[PDB]
């Protein structure tokens, strides 16, 4: 698990995500079933989703990354929208399943 | 009342086109290939249509008639070499925009994308039979042998063959057809743009980062347009640096010489930016082979969105994903300089391992790559 | 290809097979029409008469 | 006490008539200018060459 | 409403530039008619009175009388109008708050160059 | 040097050209660059605060 | 159907800009430009640079190979 978790550190710090302080779920692609599961988002962690991604898209207008001190650290990045996400493929799933008989 | 830029039908397209248009604050220089492109497509319109008024489709007179244009018609060197060099300009363009769309994962607009192929097919359509009508030595036989390769379809290979020829060799009937195509294809590939755009408006653009930036949208007119004008004087100062300075940089020296359809040149190679396919095409030893691996490569920009399977949109946040992008770039870079090459030991070889290495690189390195990336982040 | 993979859409494999031979029964016949291609035109017997 | 640049403003700037003005005559005297100057300074990097540089010894 | 935001402003910023530009003389009366009415029902009750007589003193360091405020206004005229309007107002960056679904509010580009006319 | 000048007659005139075009180049990139940067200007020192209730 | 005012719903979030007259166009361009083009060349050179090297090694060896190809082989001529 040591390994594993080293080589995940390593790939998360060489992602720049958590340099303009986002977190994983705020790059995820916007797909359908993305897009339900942020619809379904409350309110407090859907305005602090888009304040973060509107803040890294300012600093790549500007070609900047943020002060060190705020980067994003691994252990304290959380899936906020991996449960919403699980929850509507899940739901897809369902549906996907009762459609083939 | 009304603003008029709002409300007349006409201003109404122009602004919600290119006026008031949401556009992401965040796009880079990347972004401006577009629309030089755009001003390429224009340039090389207006360019040609003033080289046409001087220009005769017929094989007595269409060498005497380029150089009655170099040297006779009023400035008529400054609009030839414009034309030769804006095509060069034109498919750096089109390759950088392409190459712009798979790293940054702008390939998901699927109808955008679909339609930008089929420009890119149509774009490479022309600039092959616009270099036939110099009907220079390079010219002729270049024409001879991209055509003869469609002679590898099978059971109609040599129908179809003949029908493009308009005969049994390229001759007059085959000038003067690259000569009418030649000058109406601009024009379906401004429609195909115009195609091409509505489809982007529709999704609107994605920026660098791969996240949608509609909480950061800023208006086109006070901010890009600018940027576009900034980038359109950069490009043209590199075009007029290949027009004033080498204006014979990126042509073969024999295209200057009369087509002679009894002796060959010590080279016959195409364009610089045909050199990729061409050697794709001399990789695979089957002529028919051959043919179906060029077209696939570019076909498999189609099959480009089908491939993704990174949670991410774009390779902004993917290193592995941009080692192996820039891979396939170098790997291009070699492709051209192996089509540039003669046929010998050490080039036969090195190209055949580029052409598998660009389809294994589209196809196979990087899906896996991606999902070990999805591993690797948890997701 | 995981979501088509079911008894129903089997079974609508089933109801659009004949319409889909009879389409390319057209697209066989328009071809070889439009192209007169004289082998496939020789074993019909009356329009064997153009050759 | 105005500075040369606000000066410009409040005479020329300020409304884009007048602008659009000295924008044509300053287009007109600089295409001069600049033709002159660049004329002057190609002649003298290829002094010696030019026909013009040396029409004199086979005219008249 | 969000969604007419920018119209108001066009509208607004093309009433400034038009005061600033081409103002005529029967829309200065009525704004000095305006401005006559209004002085003179404001500065009616003991509060106001006192309040303006206060506020007065310290800023003007004196109460102007109601005939001073007549001859100036009376001295207002449109070529009076255009003068100040486009000393105060045409080309002049301008400060902007906006509150509540404000996405629909030009950017300060956009603002800044309704602030100006091309025509002009 | 006359063949060279047969071929390609307009070489001195196109040495002249390009002269002026990298001048005009030389002056027109830096101001379109500036007036670029001016437009930009409220965009780069925008400051964006988060103020949740 | 894509315009300014439905384009998303954001809360909360203030912004404050600068007129484009009362602040300069190029501020610390230098001082910090470079290290900002220093920094993004650091972070970009180990992904982007080496397909690059491995082209450069692969067209110098095919280069010298083809030229020793052209060149004559003495053992064919040993008789
Ligand atoms: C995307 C647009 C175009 C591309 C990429 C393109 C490409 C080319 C190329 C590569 C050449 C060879 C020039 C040379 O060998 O010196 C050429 C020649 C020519 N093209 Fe185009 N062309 C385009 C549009 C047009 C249009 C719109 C017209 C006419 C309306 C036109 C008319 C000509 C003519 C007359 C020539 C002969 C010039 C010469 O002999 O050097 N072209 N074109
Ligand atoms: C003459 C050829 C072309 C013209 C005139 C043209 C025009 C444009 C323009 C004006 C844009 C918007 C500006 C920008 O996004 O940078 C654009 C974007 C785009 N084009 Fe091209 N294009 C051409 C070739 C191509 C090709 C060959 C492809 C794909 C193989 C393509 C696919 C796309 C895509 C996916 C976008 C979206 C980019 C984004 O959203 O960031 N286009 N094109």
């Amino acid at each position: 698990s040591k390994w594993l978790e080293g080589i995940r550190k390593w790939y998360y710090n060489a992602a720049g995500f958590n340099k303009l302080g986002l977190m994983r779920d705020d790059t995820i692609y916007e797909d359908d079933d993305v897009k339900e599961a942020i619809r379904r988002l409350p309110e407090n962690l859907y305005n602090d989703r888009v304040f973060r991604i509107k803040r890294a898209l300012d600093l790549t207008m500007r070609q900047q990354i943020l002060p060190k001190e705020q980067w994003t650290k691994y252990e304290e990045d959380k899936f906020y929208l991996e449960p919403y996400l699980k929850e509507v493929i899940r739901e897809r799933k369902e549906r996907e399943e009762w459609a083939k008989k | 009342m009304t603003n008029i830029r709002k409300s007349h039908p006409l201003m109404k397209i122009i602004n919600n086109a290119f006026i008031d248009l949401p556009a992401p604050s965040n796009i880079s220089s990347w972004w401006n290939f577009g629309s030089l492109l755009g001003i390429c497509l224009i340039l090389q319109i207006l360019t040609g249509l003033f080289l046409a008024m001087h220009y005769t489709s017929d094989t007595t007179t269409a060498f005497s008639s380029v150089t009655h244009i170099c040297r006779d018609v009023n400035y008529g060197w400054v609009i030839r070499y414009l034309h030769a060099n804006g095509a060069s300009m034109f498919f750096i363009c089109l390759f950088i925009h392409v190459g712009r769309g798979l790293y940054y994962g702008s390939y998901m607009f699927l109808e955008t994308w679909n339609i930008g192929v089929v420009l890119l097919f149509t774009v490479m359509a022309t600039a092959f039979m616009g270099y036939v009508l110099p009907w220079g030595q390079m010219s002729f036989w270049g024409a001879t042998v991209i055509t003869n390769l469609l002679s590898a379809i099978p059971y109609i290979g040599t129908d179809l063959v003949e029908w493009i020829w308009g005969g049994f060799s390229v001759d007059k009937a085959t000038l003067t057809r690259f000569f009418a195509f030649h000058f109406i294809l601009p024009f379906i590939i401004t429609a195909l743009a115009a195609v091409h755009l509505l489809f982007l408006h529709e999704t609107g653009s994605n920026n660098p980062t791969g996240i949608s930036s509609d909480m950061d949208k800023i208006p086109f007119h006070p901010y890009y347009t600018i940027k576009d004008i900034l980038g359109a004087l950069f490009m043209m100062l590199i075009l007029l640096i290949l027009v004033l300075f080498s204006p014979d940089l990126l042509g073969d020296p024999d295209n200057y010489t009369p087509a002679n359809p009894l002796n060959t040149p010590p080279h016959i190679k195409p364009e610089w930016y045909f050199l990729f396919a061409y050697a794709i095409l001399r990789s695979i030893p089957n002529k028919l082979g051959g043919v179906l691996a060029l077209v696939a490569s570019i076909l498999i920009l189609i099959l480009m969105p089908m491939l993704h399977t990174s949670k991410q949109r774009s390779m902004m946040f993917r290193p592995l994903s941009q080692c192996l992008f820039w891979m396939l770039v170098a790997d291009l870079i070699t492709l051209t300089w192996i089509g540039g090459q003669p046929v010998e030991h050490p080039f036969i070889i090195i190209g055949q391992l580029a052409s598998i290495l660009y389809f294994l690189i589209i196809l196979v390195l990087m899906p896996i790559t991606s999902i070990i990336e999805n591993n690797l982040l948890k997701w | 290809l995981s979501r088509f993979l079911g008894p129903r859409y089997r079974e609508l494999a089933r109801n659009w097979i004949p319409t889909a031979s009879m389409w390319g029964a057209v697209g066989a016949v328009g071809l070889v029409w439009a192209t007169d291609w004289r082998l496939i035109l020789d074993w019909v017997p009356y329009i064997n008469g153009k050759f | 006490a105005p500075t040369l640049t606000a000066r410009l403003y409040s005479l020329l700037f300020r409304r884009t008539s007048t602008f659009a003005l000295t924008i044509a005559v300053g287009a007109l005297f600089f295409e001069r200018a600049f033709d002159q100057g660049a004329d002057a300074i190609y002649e003298h990097i290829n002094q010696g060459k030019l026909w013009k540089h040396i029409k004199h010894k086979y005219e008249n | 409403d969000n969604m007419s935001i920018d119209d108001m402003m066009f509208f607004l910023q093309g009433q400034w530039m038009r005061l600033c530009t081409s103002a005529t003389e029967s829309e200065v009366v009525r704004g000095k008619n305006i401005l006559r009415n209004a002085l003179v029902s404001h500065l009616d009750g003991t509060t106001p009175v006192c309040e303006d007589i206060g506020r007065s003193l310290l800023t003007y360091g004196r109460r102007i009388p109601l005939a001073e405020w007549e001859s100036r206004i009376a001295e207002v005229d449109a070529s009076v109008v255009r003068e100040v309007c486009s000393k105060y107002f045409y080309d002049q960056c301008p400060a902007v708050a906006g509150l509540g679904p404000i996405e629909q509010l030009p950017d300060y580009n956009r603002i800044r160059s309704g602030m100006f006319w091309l025509r002009f | 040097t006359f063949l060279r000048w047969a071929s390609e007659p307009e070489h001195d005139h196109r040495k002249r050209m390009g002269l002026k075009m990298l001048m005009m180049m030389g002056l027109l990139l830096p101001l379109v660059y500036a007036m670029k940067r001016h437009k930009w200007s409220v965009l780069k020192s925008r400051k964006l605060a988060y103020r949740p209730p | 159907g894509r315009e300014f005012g439905h384009l998303t719903r954001m809360r909360h979030v203030i912004t404050y800009s600068l007129s484009p007259f009362e602040q300069r166009a190029f501020p610390h361009y230098f001082t910090k430009g470079i290290p900002n083009v220093l920094r993004r060349t650091r972070a970009c050179i180990l992904r982007v640079a080496p397909p690059f090297v491995v082209f450069y090694l692969v067209y110098t060896w095919g280069t010298q190979e083809f030229e020793k190809s052209k060149r004559k082989n003495p053992a064919a001529y040993e008789n």
